[PDB]
């Protein structure tokens, strides 16, 4: 298989979809410090939305490494 | 000690006092009523908590009312 | 004055022997003392829950040295269908030859105590062997032991206190409780069994000598960073594999297979490994929720805020509870006992069915003591999770800080509740009653095809629903056609089907009349306590009958004997009423469960279906039947080991019987009594030059409540304790 | 307040007959707080059929 | 059949437990005379219980392991396999002599609260009107339903409740 | 005659007609149909 | 005296089913009940009793089925009196079983 | 070397039993009736 492909995939498919439709929504639910990002998309943004990137991509692996 | 309150909601009706088997109560002047009598609790350091006061008076609710508190030699009817 | 008890001034004022024994009951209770301050009592709870830690791995570390040094571990482990567990030994200087001679039973030096806690199961499944492993976990546990007691001490040092804003704050505790506690403490116990506890089981010894340099899996962490994770499922062990050996076993470290494994009819340690690092991933994933220090995260009164409906059907919905969870203690502990007795009733009920150790489920009297001790456990924890929540309305409830919300429409409708909760009791308690004194006259007059046996249909339903080919319905599991048989079928079902369609084990048993008539005594007993400790925890404001409940307090005798006589008015005595009904409740489910498991063990269930359908059957077959042997303990002619638990029996029947006296006699009779031996010992010559300090009275009215359901069900405990044991490893 | 022999309505909380129909006795005028006497055609656990109460006490319903 | 059950028609152990109850009643009987009123007296016991397990095995009831007659009680699997008998036509004929009874009280309650002594006629019972009600009660479930869907059936919040309602 | 009819009105004696009459139809009933489980 | 006199000699009631002998069965497990049934009023007290009562009668009051007579709780002294009552017609009757049958089967 | 002797349960047993029992339940006994200053 390919781990890096896919793990790479789904970490930049939900970096990108957290970076671009759910920042508005999530900046307007919440209402390290400062980034020079121009949307404010610090690093534990990138660390959440990096965590299910990595996540969905070790279960897609796992369900494809079981054939089911 | 015990601690014994009186409520304004007291008639002056002296069923209270008369029931007292330690004589800790007594009726004072007053003009809330119009028996012109109200209870009062001078000597709760003699009561022993037994709460006949309570079943003699007649209004609901209570207009005196016995919350049993720290115990003594005489609040515990102790001859000993 | 005297000085005793230090945290009541109006308790060391006392000239009584009052003074000693509320000295002893209101130590604990933090809120109530001398000069309390908030953040006194949150710092003394937090040194509280230290000294309560050190003193469970103090006793583990006991358990653990006990067998070490007393046991037959290390001859346990080689046959251990023929070979008992040895708890402690015995040092009596009170014994007599015959009973050093039958107390030494084997394989010991002199008496020992043959153990029913199955600590033996447990250790040697989670690999321990040998009895220096045992030494060195007693040596470690305390020294943890120590360093919780240490931590507990210095928690109390005036550098070292918190704050008050550090015990309220709830989103950094939920946090790393639900991320550390939970999921890092299983994925280190995911880790152990990995490491060591699979590869203890196929023979290899894993120690601290050799596991940095012993692989659990022939290919280590290619899989798991290729994402290949199926290639630690493959090549499982064996139906023919020895257990604690090499042969017949595998490579495998997390499966999924479903039912047990063949010799020792216990779970799979493949599977459990994998049980818990899902579990481990699923609680490190819950515990990255709520908002610390860090702007993203959940914040949890504006989860509150939000749950609220429209057309007002929860009126103010959950606004308001924010503060009223977090700044009361008793609200917080109501929860945790509500959820902790739940969760202890769930270990008891998943543990007889799915015995997780090796070589339980064999070990009849291990089952028998490890399910009614945990039931046991269960029924008081719920008890004081209704009763710490009835203290809650009393103490901490404010109605301006609720006014509209769930929990004070809790209190507008009470009287509904309390209604409906007694006329499910009524019900219950008529018809099932009914229908066994209908069934004990149908036996009676020797006519038992007359007698009301309703089929128990709706359960055998489920267990259709789950797999179970006995009873027809043939649907979602048990017909071949299925969606989730078919879907499956290639992964867990065929070890869960292989288990739940044998009779042989307590895995979904074979149900009928009898078990419908205790499930619905059950229910009986269940909603009858339930009511009576909502009726404790909602008429503790107040009722009609006393509308200044609320001012006096949690525990108070009476109000006297006006209006009608006002006896066990308090929501403490309503407690006081409804510890008999959990007594009776979990009497009921450990009767059943029992009797049930006794005529499987035996093999006759036909026993068990033909006697639990009326109340004779059940007190000829299984307390008269079963109570030869535990009375024969000691007799006219000899003794044997059994001697020790007739002694325990007739003991918990002149318990139980001592605190009837505290329950049905009160005090006003004692206190006279009282006066007259004041009077015979001031009076008595060449005595009354001793003279005591404290004046001696009566026991008070809530005292005898409390000592008297002491001795009740203490009493109530160990004659059961002692009939269940004795007959389990008797007739086995 | 209300005339003697007409129909009330309690509004004390913690009375036996809060939220129940009772009869106007009398009505004392003076300074009196609880002038309104009511009594109940049933009686309370202490036995009594009668109770003073104040004037935001009673409802004629 | 249902949930593994044989019928009782079927069943052996029900006709191993009819000969067992037939011997018990035999073997009590043959210590008597012919025409005696002991055995007069035993053998209608033992017409009774022939009687009785005909009656059993003709009704279509279920017999189990031991030969006992086991009572379904789910509403479709009763009235499907023909059981509808022994819970569903039972219960709704205690729901009928029930309600009978409970709404006959409540008519007699609310006819005796409109007089000059309500207790004097709760102790001592008005029969004539009692009987007059008892008569009356056989049209329950429609008054019921018809003092249901007028709102009298229920008092209003002019009930008595506790400070904290 | 009116004061012997108004005692037999009371609570207990009409009670106790009551459940003669109850526990009498239903015995009448069990023994003209013997012992009845179903229908 | 609990193995050989009470244990021993409750064979004959125990096993009294479907013989002439089967009464003093069924009044052994109803004496049993009704002395159990006593402990309710021995161990308890009339406060209790008359909330519960309360709630019911709110119940009843919804239904329009309050009765004229007010429903009470009984007296702290007839709570006693129900309780020693029951108590002892419980464990005479009992006895009463057990001898009887006992000496009857064994006589 | 862990193994307590085989005289532990005849002293240590007594001990806990009688001894530390006596000594527990006098200083409780004079801790319960001194009088405060
Ligand atoms: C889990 C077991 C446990 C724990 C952690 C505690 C903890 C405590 N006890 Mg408690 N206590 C316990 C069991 C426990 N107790 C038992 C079994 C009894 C006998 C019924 C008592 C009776 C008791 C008394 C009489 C007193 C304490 C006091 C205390 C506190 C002071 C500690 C000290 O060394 O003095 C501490 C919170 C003392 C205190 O000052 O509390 C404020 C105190 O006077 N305890
Ligand atoms: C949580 C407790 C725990 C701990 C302390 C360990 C520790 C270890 N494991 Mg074990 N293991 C565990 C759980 C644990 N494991 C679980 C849950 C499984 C099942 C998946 C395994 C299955 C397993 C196998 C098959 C092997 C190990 C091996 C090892 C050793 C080297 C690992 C390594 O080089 O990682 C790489 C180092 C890193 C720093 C990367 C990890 C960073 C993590 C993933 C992110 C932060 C969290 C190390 C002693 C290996 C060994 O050497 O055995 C002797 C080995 O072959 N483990
Ligand atoms: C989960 C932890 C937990 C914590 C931290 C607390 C904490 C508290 N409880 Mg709660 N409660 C709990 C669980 C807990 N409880 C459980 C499991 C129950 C059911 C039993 C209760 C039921 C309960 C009631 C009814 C009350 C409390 C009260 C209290 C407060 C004071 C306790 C005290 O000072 O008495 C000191 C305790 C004793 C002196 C215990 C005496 C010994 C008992 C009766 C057992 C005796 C059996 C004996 C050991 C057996 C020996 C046999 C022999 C042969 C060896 C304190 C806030 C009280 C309160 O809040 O008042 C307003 C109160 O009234 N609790
Ligand atoms: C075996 C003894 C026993 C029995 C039968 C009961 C029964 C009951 N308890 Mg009690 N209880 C007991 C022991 C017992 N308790 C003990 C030891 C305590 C500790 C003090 C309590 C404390 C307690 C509390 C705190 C509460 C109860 C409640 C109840 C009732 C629950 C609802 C129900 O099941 O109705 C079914 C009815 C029965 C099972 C009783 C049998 C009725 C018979 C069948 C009817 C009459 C038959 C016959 C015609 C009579 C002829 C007699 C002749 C002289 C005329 C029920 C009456 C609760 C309640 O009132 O709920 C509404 C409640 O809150 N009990
Ligand atoms: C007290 C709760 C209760 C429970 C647990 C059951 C349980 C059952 N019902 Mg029964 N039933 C009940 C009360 C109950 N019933 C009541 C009050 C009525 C009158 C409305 C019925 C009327 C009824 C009919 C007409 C039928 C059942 C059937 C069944 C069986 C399968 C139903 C199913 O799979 O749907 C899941 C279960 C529920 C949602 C519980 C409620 C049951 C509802 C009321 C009926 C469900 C019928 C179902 C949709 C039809 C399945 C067809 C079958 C061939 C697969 C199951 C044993 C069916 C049967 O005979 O199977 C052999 C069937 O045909 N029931
Ligand atoms: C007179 C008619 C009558 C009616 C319509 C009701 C109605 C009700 N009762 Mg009440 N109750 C009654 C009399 C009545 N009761 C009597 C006589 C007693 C014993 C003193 C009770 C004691 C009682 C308790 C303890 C409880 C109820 C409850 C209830 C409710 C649920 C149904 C139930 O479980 O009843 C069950 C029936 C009984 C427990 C006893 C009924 C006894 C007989 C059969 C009825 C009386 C017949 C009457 C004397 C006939 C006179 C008519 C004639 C003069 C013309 C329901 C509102 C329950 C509740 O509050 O749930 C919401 C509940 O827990 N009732
Ligand atoms: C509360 C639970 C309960 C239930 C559901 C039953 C039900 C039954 N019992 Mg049992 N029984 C019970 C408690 C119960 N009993 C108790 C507590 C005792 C000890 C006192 C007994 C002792 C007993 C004996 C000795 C006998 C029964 C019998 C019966 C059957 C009688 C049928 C009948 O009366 O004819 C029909 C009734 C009527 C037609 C009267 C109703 C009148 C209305 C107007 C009819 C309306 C219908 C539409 C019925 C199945 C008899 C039997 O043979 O069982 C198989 C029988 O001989 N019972
Ligand atoms: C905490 C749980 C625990 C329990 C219930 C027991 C129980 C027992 N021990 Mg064991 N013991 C334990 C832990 C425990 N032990 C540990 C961890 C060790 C290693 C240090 C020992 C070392 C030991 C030896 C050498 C012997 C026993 C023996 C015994 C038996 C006789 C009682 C005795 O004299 O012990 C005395 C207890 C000790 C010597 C150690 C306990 C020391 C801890 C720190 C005490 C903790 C204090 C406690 C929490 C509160 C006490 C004050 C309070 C009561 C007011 C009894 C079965 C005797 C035996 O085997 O008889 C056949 C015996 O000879 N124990
Ligand atoms: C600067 C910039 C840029 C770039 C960016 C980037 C490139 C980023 C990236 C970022 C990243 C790249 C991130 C990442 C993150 C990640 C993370 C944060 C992860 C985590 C992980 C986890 C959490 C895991 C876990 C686990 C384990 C450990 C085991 C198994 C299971 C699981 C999977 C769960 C751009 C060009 C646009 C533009 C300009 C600016
Ligand atoms: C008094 C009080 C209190 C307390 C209370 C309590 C104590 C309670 C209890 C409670 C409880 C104790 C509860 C329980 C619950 C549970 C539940 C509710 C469960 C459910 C379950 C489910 C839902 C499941 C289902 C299923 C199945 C069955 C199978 C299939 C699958 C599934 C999983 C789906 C508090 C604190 C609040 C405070 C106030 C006062
Ligand atoms: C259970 C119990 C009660 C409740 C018991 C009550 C109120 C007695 C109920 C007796 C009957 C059931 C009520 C009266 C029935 C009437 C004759 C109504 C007619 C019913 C027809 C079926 C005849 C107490 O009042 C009490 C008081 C003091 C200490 C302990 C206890 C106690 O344990």
């Amino acid at each position: 298989l390919d781990p890096q492909i896919v793990i790479s995939g789904s970490t930049a498919a939900f970096l990108a979809i957290g970076r671009f439709v759910f920042l508005g929504y999530q900046r307007r639910e919440a209402n390290i410090f400062a980034t020079n990002d121009p949307a404010g998309f610090n690093i534990i943004d990138v660390a959440g939305w990096g965590a299910l990137g990595h996540a969905v991509g070790f279960a897609v692996l796992a369900i494809n490494s079981l054939q089911g | 000690a015990h601690i014994v309150k009186i409520y304004d909601t007291c008639i002056g009706c002296t069923q209270c006092v008369r029931a007292c088997p330690l004589d800790v109560l007594e009726m004072v002047p007053w003009d809330g009523c119009k028996a012109s009598q109200m209870a009062s609790a001078p000597r709760t350091e003699d009561c022993v908590g037994c709460k006949r006061c309570e079943t003699a008076c007649p209004t609901d609710f209570l207009s005196v009312r016995v919350y049993l508190g720290s115990e003594s030699t005489r609040s515990m009817g102790l001859s000993y | 004055h005297k000085l005793f008890p230090k945290f009541s001034q109006g308790l060391a004022q006392d000239p009584t022997t009052r003074r000693i024994w509320y000295g002893l009951a209101m130590a604990h209770d933090f809120e109530s003392h001398d000069g309390m301050t908030e953040e006194n009592l949150y710092q003394k709870i937090f040194a509280s829950h230290f000294g309560q830690l050190s003193i469970i791995f103090l006793w583990t570390s006991g358990n653990l040295f006990h067998v070490a040094w007393q046991g037959n571990f290390e001859q346990w482990v080689t046959d251990p269908v023929h070979i008992r567990p040895i708890a402690h030994a015995i040092w009596d200087p009170h014994f007599g030859q015959p009973a050093v001679e039958a107390f030494t039973r084997g394989g010991a030096s002199g008496p020992v105590n043959i153990s029913t806690s199955g600590v033996y199961q447990w250790w040697y499944t989670i690999g321990m062997r040998t009895n220096q492993d045992l030494y060195v976990g007693s040596v470690f546990l305390a020294l943890v032991s120590a360093i919780f007691l240490f931590a507990g001490w210095l928690h109390l040092q005036p550098n070292f206190q918190p704050s008050l804003s550090w015990f309220k704050d709830a989103e950094s505790r939920l946090n790393h409780h639900l991320s550390g506690l939970f999921g890092v403490s299983s994925l280190a116990w995911t880790g152990h069994l990995v490491h060591v506890a699979i590869p203890e089981s196929r023979g290899q010894h894993v120690g601290w000598d050799n596991f940095l340099s012993v692989l659990p899996h022939p290919q280590g962490l290619t899989p798991f960073f290729t994402g290949n994770w199926a290639a630690y499922a493959q090549s499982p062990d064996t139906a023919s594999h020895v257990f604690g050996t090499a042969q017949g076993s595998g490579q495998a470290i997390l499966t999924f297979l479903g039912g047990f494994h063949p010799q020792t009819q216990s779970l799979w340690l493949t599977d459990m490994a994998h049980h818990h690092l899902a579990i481990a991933v699923i609680f490190i994933v819950a515990g990255h929720m709520y908002r610390t220090n860090f702007g993203i995260g959940h914040r949890m009164q504006a989860i509150l805020e939000a749950h609220t409906p429209p057309s007002g059907s929860l009126g103010a919905g959950h606004k308001g509870l924010f503060d009223t969870v977090n700044n009361s203690l008793h609200f917080q502990l109501g929860l945790a006992l509500a959820s902790v007795g739940t969760i202890t009733s769930l270990v008891a009920q998943h543990m007889y069915s799915l015995p997780p150790y090796a070589f339980q489920a064999i070990d009849f009297t291990t089952q028998a003591a490890l399910y009614t001790h945990h039931q046991y456990i269960a029924g008081f924890i719920m008890c004081g999770a209704f009763a710490h929540g009835a203290i809650f309305f009393i103490r901490d409830y404010d109605p301006e800080q609720n006014k509209g919300n769930v929990l004070a429409r809790m209190l507008d409708h009470k009287e509904a509740l309390i209604s409906h909760l007694s006329w499910v009791s009524l019900f219950l308690g008529f018809h099932t009653l009914g229908l066994y004194v209908h069934n004990d006259v149908m036996q009676a007059f020797g006519t038992p095809e007359k007698q009301i046996l309703i089929e128990p249909v709706f359960a055998q339903w489920i267990q259709a629903a789950h797999g179970k080919a006995l009873y027809g319905f043939d649907f979602l599991l048990s017909s071949k056609t299925s969606a989730a048989f078919a879907n499956g079928q290639s992964l867990w079902l065929p070890g869960w089907l292989d288990a739940i369609n044998n009779n042989q084990n307590s895995l979904f048993l074979t149900i009928g009349p009898g078990d419908f008539l205790v499930h619905h005594a059950i229910a009986l007993g269940l909603h009858t306590t339930t009511l009576i400790l909502v009726k404790g925890a909602l008429d503790a404001r107040g009722s009609k009958l006393m509308p200044d409940k609320k001012d006096f307090g949690y525990s108070f005798p009476c109000d006297g004997p006006g209006r009608g006589g006002t006896c066990d008015i308090s929501a403490y005595d309503a407690f006081y009423l409804a510890v008999f009904w959990m007594l009776n409740t979990i009497g009921w489910v450990t009767f059943y469960w029992h009797w049930k498991h006794l005529t499987l063990w035996q093999g006759n269930v036909a026993q068990f279906d033909e006697s639990s359908t009326y109340l004779m059957g059940w007190l000829r077959d299984y307390l008269w039947l079963n109570s030869s042997q535990l009375i024969n303990g000691y007799n006219p002619f000899g003794m044997n080991s059994l001697s020790v638990w007739a002694w325990t029996f007739l003991f918990g029947h002149l318990i139980y019987a001592t605190g009837f006296m505290f329950l049905i006699s009160w005090r006003g009779y004692w206190q006279e009594l009282i006066e007259t031996l004041v009077w015979a010992h001031e009076k008595t010559p060449l005595a009354n030059l001793v003279y005591w300090k404290d004046k001696p009275v009566a026991l008070s009215i809530v005292q005898a409540r409390l000592v008297g359901l002491a001795h009740f069900s203490v009493g109530y405990i160990f004659t059961y304790a002692a009939f269940l044991i004795a007959s389990t490893s008797g007739r086995f | 307040g209300p005339k003697r022999g007409s129909l009330v309505k309690i509004l004390r909380p913690e009375s036996y007959w809060f939220n129940q129909v009772g009869k106007v006795v009398s009505v004392d005028q003076s300074g009196v707080r609880y002038p309104v006497v009511v009594r109940f055609e049933n009686q309370n656990y202490a036995g009594v059929t009668t109770n003073n109460y104040a004037l935001d006490e009673v409802v004629a319903a | 059949d249902i949930a593994g059950l044989t019928p009782c028609s079927e069943s052996k152990a029900y006709a191993k437990l009819e000969k067992k109850e037939l011997k018990t009643l035999e073997k009590r009987l043959k210590q008597y005379e012919a025409d005696s009123a002991p055995a007069v007296a035993l053998k209608a016991t033992m017409e009774r219980t022939k009687a009785r397990f005909a009656n059993y095995a003709k009704a279509g009831l279920l017999c189990g392991n031991d030969g006992l007659p086991h009572l379904i009680a789910d509403p479709g699997l009763a009235l499907k396999y023909g059981h509808a008998g022994e819970v569903f036509i039972p219960t709704f004929g205690f729901l009928y002599v029930a309600g009978y009874i409970g709404y006959v009280g409540r008519q007699y309650l609310i006819a005796v609260k409109g007089e000059a002594k309500p207790t004097d006629k709760e102790i001592i019972i008005d029969v004539p009107l009692a009987t007059k009600l008892a008569w009356q009660g056989a049209g329950w479930p429609l008054a019921a339903v018809q003092e249901l869907q007028r709102g009298t059936l229920l008092e209003k919040e002019e009930n008595i409740t506790v400070s904290p309602r | 005659m009116k004061d012997f009819t108004t005692y037999l009105s009371t609570a207990p004696v009409i009670a106790t007609i009551w459940f003669t009459f109850t526990a009498g139809l239903l015995i009448e009933i069990n023994r003209y149909f013997p012992d009845p489980l179903v229908f | 005296w609990l193995r050989d006199f009470l244990w021993a000699q409750s064979s004959q009631v125990i096993q009294s089913y479907g013989s002439a002998l089967s009464a003093y069965g069924l009044i052994f497990l109803g004496a049993h009940f009704v002395w159990a049934f006593s402990l309710m009023f021995l161990f308890s007290g009339r406060g209790y009793w008359q909330e519960l009562i309360e709630s019911i009668v709110w119940a009843h009051n919804k239904l329009k089925v309050a009765p004229a007579i007010q429903p009470r709780a009984l007296s702290i002294t007839q709570g006693r009196a129900v309780g020693v009552a029951h108590y002892l017609l419980g464990g005479i009757a009992t006895t009463w079983s057990f001898f009887l049958a006992r000496i009857i089967s064994v006589g | 070397p862990f193994v307590p002797p085989s005289w532990a349960p005849s002293v240590f047993v007594p001990l806990t039993g009688l001894v530390l029992p006596a000594i527990a339940m006098a200083t409780l006994f004079v801790y319960i009736e001194k009088e405060a200053p």
